RNA sequence: GGGGAACUUGAGUGCAGAAGAGGAGAGUGGAAUUCCACGUGUAGCGGUGAAAUGCGUAGAGAUGUGGAGGAACACCAGUGGCGAAGGCGACUCUCUGGUCUGUAACUGACGCUGAGGAGCGAAAGCGUGGGGAGCGAACAGGAUUAGAUACCCUGGUAGUCCACGCCGUAAACGAUGAGUGCUAAGUGUUAGGGGGUUUCCGCCCCUUAGUGCUGCAGCUAACGCAUUAAGCACUCCGCCUGGGGAGUACGGUCGCAAGACUGAAACUCAAAGGAAUUGACGGGGGCCCGCACAAGCGGUGGAGCAUGUGGUUUAAUUCGAAG
């Protein structure tokens, strides 16, 4: 239920930000769905576009 | 030859039993259809369990102790032979869950019903 | 439905051994009252001269050596009629036992009854026996079948 | 109706934002399947309700490497979003379409619909040139069957992909044409805007536009629809008038072809249909019962005879009975 991008104030992703995106995805590299992340459906889509980024910039794994 | 990886294929039909070195070098391998079920048999978990100490049969007289699993595909065998794995004295450190899940990967064949 | 069961042949209630609840009581199965309680009672005195020892010993040690523990029944599966191995209910070890012993001793083939079926107590007092014979043939086939559970 | 002068709500323009698998082009990347070479590696692998064809001692499958290629973009992913419809999901960039919100600065009725016409229009299909991993019509082999030109198994050509043209069909469906206005609520959810406590979070109240779910009046033959009407009304277009004969025949217009659009008739029937109602039935589901089945005993037919019946036989073999 807890919103943690709209909680702390945060815009968009700022895609280097490689810290949260590990939090946001799983230890196996699956990306986290909403039913467990609790972020709001607007931000959920330019996350997996910056994971995404990140991850065709290897620095996040396709499969952990 | 002290460690190992072994190797088992959990299909519908058989359960292969295969154990290799850090290197990716085989030792011994084994089989429903090698201990000799032929027909649908080779599907059940019994048959995989025999697989399973047949293969630490083989692995023994060589000298290896520890070992981690890697289990492929789904079938009747996931839990069968890794517990005969330390029913039969070996020491088995890590479970892998690894089979093939490709993204689209190719086209299914056709259904079973048409 | 539901399960059923009783009990007969009853032999007394106190200080009594099973050697003496088979004097006067217990199997008889093979027919009416009557070429029972005779045709037996005198099998028994006949390997008490054949043996050295009490002739009723050998008796529950060949019963002993005649019971199965394991068994198959069929079950209908696709298109195979796969034989299914199972256990065995401590009274359905007995009946069937007993069963086999005096089927048996009634096919085997001798001048007569009462020999026929003492010359089977001691052919099952050691192991090597007709009705032992198929003790050990159904066993094989059971854990033959074993991986069906 | 015609002409002249207003006006701004309809309809647009400008201004500030917002969202998106909207479209076209170029390049890029990850897991796999397959193939190949290589190390290790023994005896089967694969497959179905059982099996078999197949592949393996010429060393398979398995397993660790390295390549080669072509197809689709896992979770995110949600009765989510976009698009007029077909449809559109990996990433980046180039170009480019439409929509919504708040404005009130602008024009001042510039609007709706639309036969013919024009363009798009899934998949299969066709033509040319490439490409071909997997899948896979056709086809072969093995199973099942009385038969099996199929259902199942092992292969596998065309296609599936790319570039440019052609066909113009689909249950192209919400089986509901487009536009406008009005008519109880509740409840999710998508993109916003304003306000009340703070310009913290997040709490609530209004508010447009979508996109679902229940539900009044109303409509409905019944189902059911119900501000995303199948309600109340007005404009414009398309379509229907019993079932077959038949979307066939003939003649045209298209198409290279397959075929598509337009579309009779003779003859023939008194039904053909929609929804609901009650039973029956299912190789439908959920329960429960019975010497029903399992678990045991002994039997029937194999022989002789007793009796009844069918057939034949006679002059008659008296008639009745037939799971």
């Amino acid at each position: 239920k807890v919103c943690y991008f709209t909680s702390n104030g945060i815009t968009h992703i700022d895609y280097k930000d490689v810290d949260l995106l590990k939090k946001f995805v799983s230890e196996r590299g699956k990306i986290l769905p909403r039913r467990v992340t609790g972020t709001n459906a607007k931000y959920q889509r330019k996350l997996t576009a910056a994971i995404k980024r990140a991850r065709q910039m290897a620095l996040l794994p396709y499969v952990s | 030859i002290e460690s190992g990886i072994a190797h088992i294929r959990s299909t519908f039909n058989n359960t292969i039993v295969t154990i290799t070195d850090t290197h990716g070098n085989a030792i011994s391998w084994s089989s429903a259809g090698a201990l000799g079920f032929r027909g649908s048999r080779k599907s059940t978990p019994f048959a995989a369990q025999m697989a399973a100490e047949t293969a630490a049969k083989g692995s023994i007289e060589h000298g290896l102790k520890t070992l981690e699993v890697t289990v492929k595909g789904p079938g009747s065998g996931r839990e069968a032979a890794i517990r005969a794995l330390q029913a039969a004295g070996l020491e088995v450190t890590a479970i892998r869950d690894v089979t093939p899940v490709p993204h689209n990967g190719c086209r299914p064949p056709k259904r079973r019903r048409v | 439905k539901g399960p059923v069961a009783k009990r007969d042949v009853l032999p007394d209630p106190i200080y009594n051994s099973k050697l003496v609840s088979r004097l006067i009581n217990k199997m008889m199965i093979d027919g009416k009252k009557g070429k029972s309680q005779t045709i037996l009672y005198k099998s028994f005195d006949i390997i008490k001269e054949r043996t050295g020892n009490d002739a009723m010993e050998v008796f529950e040690q060949a019963l002993k050596n005649i019971m199965p523990v394991l068994e198959v029944k069929a079950r209908r599966v696709g298109g195979a009629n796969y034989q299914v191995p199972v256990e065995v209910r401590p009274e359905r070890r007995t009946t069937l036992g007993l069963r086999w012993l005096v089927n048996y001793a009634r096919l085997r083939g001798e001048k007569t009854m009462e020999e026929r079926l003492a010359n089977e107590i001691l052919d099952a007092a050691n192991n090597t026996g007709a009705a032992v014979k198929k003790r050990e043939d159904t066993h094989k086939m059971a854990e033959a079948n074993k991986a069906f559970a």
